[PDB]
């Protein structure tokens, strides 16, 4: 068997690539870290 | 398909929590540090018998108390490891700190409680004397992150809670980094036995 995908990322969601948390489509700079998307 | 999951590693300092999340040598040379945060990310692949999980692992880079940290770190944790040493009892005497301070911001997230240095033979939070409670997103180990003593346990379990298998393994340990000190197995098996009834008288 694989992994269900119910972790897998949602439309539109992006991580960052400082801290790795998964941040919202219409998040331009990480919840987390507040780095911005790059 | 890789899974991953934010894991916040929380505990007194001083109670080896650089120490444990360090011994797991590629994440060590993959780790990212954060500079607003003052946080290491240390990115530890496991590999189960349904594929490879990520634990993104949150490691301070300072000596916070409780409430000390700032509030991106407690951000979309997913689990958490609590750390304590067992030959310092206030560290343990401030596992509830932690706890209430985790769940104060993450709420219903599992984790797992860890006593570190149990390779020190003078113990002084003895396995017998360590509180268990009811809750099921809860769950105690010893570890020796310089023997690298249960050092699998802690993510073995957590990640059989987050993807619901009970059945999941790890199909191989992940490369760490060599033992500094000997765990006495004779101490090993006698602690793993405490626990089972400690874990079990309740
Ligand atoms: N005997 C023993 N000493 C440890 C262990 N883990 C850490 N130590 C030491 O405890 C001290 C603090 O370790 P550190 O990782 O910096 O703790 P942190 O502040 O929680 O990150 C250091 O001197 C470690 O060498 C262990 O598993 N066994
Ligand atoms: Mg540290
Ligand atoms: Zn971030």
């Amino acid at each position: 068997m694989g992994f269900e995908d119910m972790f897998a990322k949602k439309e539109g969601q992006w991580d960052c690539s400082s801290c790795l948390v998964r941040n919202e489509a219409n998040a331009t700079r990480c919840v987390a870290c507040q780095n911005p998307d790059k | 398909p890789q899974v991953q999951f934010k894991l916040v590693l929380v505990g007194d300092g001083g109670t080896g929590k650089t120490t444990f999340v360090k011994r797991h040598l590629t994440g060590e040379s993959e780790k990212k540090y954060v500079a607003t945060l003052g946080v290491e990310v240390h990115p530890l692949v496991f590999h189960t018998n349904r594929g490879p999980i990520k634990f993104n692992v949150w490691d301070t880079a300072g000596q916070e108390k409780f409430g000390g940290l700032r509030d991106g770190y407690y951000i979309q944790a997913q689990c958490a490891i609590i750390m304590f040493d067992v030959t310092s009892r206030v560290t343990y005497k401030n596992v509830p700190n932690w706890h209430r301070d985790l769940v104060r911001v993450c709420e219903n997230i599992p984790i797992v409680l860890c006593g570190n240095k149990v390779d020190i033979k003078d113990r002084k939070v003895k396995a017998k004397s360590i509180v268990f409670h009811r809750k099921k997103n809860l769950q105690y180990y010893d570890i020796s992150a310089k023997s690298n003593y249960n050092f699998e346990k802690p993510f073995l379990w957590l990640a059989r809670k987050l993807i619901g298998d009970p059945n999941l393994e790890f199909v191989a340990m992940p490369a760490l980094a060599p033992p500094e000190v000997v765990m006495d197995p004779a101490l090993a098996a006698q602690y793993e036995h405490d626990l089972e009834v400690a874990q079990t008288t309740a």
